[PDB]
C-alpha cells in the first residue's frame, strides 16, 4: 500500500485506495454523441463523470 | 438630506463610460491559478492575467 | 522551497510556488449577495474563483 495507492485524475487531486468508476448507458450526453448507431448490448460510455468536459 | 443629493452622486463625465477590464487565459499552456477549476467551456477558462 | 511550497485548496489539487489570487468588485455573483449596501471604496469579494460554490 504505502506509496502504491494513489488513484489520480487530471488536476482533480489524489484519491487513495479503492474508489468507484461507473459504466452506464443511460448517460444523456453520451447517447447523442457516441453510441447513436449502437444498442444496449454493445455501447460506449464516458467513464469520466466530470461535468465540464 | 432629502433631495437627490442624498441617494445620488455628482461626478466627472468620462466618455469611455467606465474603465472595464479584461482577462487573459492560456488554458493549454499554464497551470490553473489557485481556486480555478480546469474546464473546456471558453466562457470559464482559468485566468492568468487581468488588465484594463 | 522543497516541501515548503504547496499552495492548497479544497480537493482541487496541489499548486506549487507563486500563483495568483484576485480581488475584484465587478464580480456578478458577489454584488447581489454581499456588498449590496457598500460602495467601490469598501467592499467584499469572494477570492475563491470556483464556479460551483
Amino acid at each position: 500500500t504505502g506509496g502504491r495507492n494513489s488513484i489520480r485524475y487530471s488536476e482533480l487531486a489524489p484519491l487513495f485506495d479503492t474508489t468507484r468508476v461507473y459504466l452506464v448507458d443511460n448517460k444523456s450526453t453520451d447517447v447523442a454523441s457516441l453510441n447513436y448507431q449502437n444498442d444496449h448490448s454493445n455501447f460506449l460510455t464516458t467513464v469520466i463523470q466530470n461535468n465540464d468536459y | 438630506q432629502t433631495g437627490i443629493r442624498s441617494w445620488t452622486l455628482l461626478c466627472t463625465p468620462d466618455v469611455t463610460c467606465g474603465s472595464e477590464q479584461v482577462y487573459w487565459s492560456l488554458p493549454d499552456m499554464m497551470q490553473d491559478p489557485v481556486t480555478f477549476r480546469s474546464t473546456s467551456q471558453i466562457s470559464n477558462f482559468p485566468v492568468v492575467g487581468a488588465e484594463l
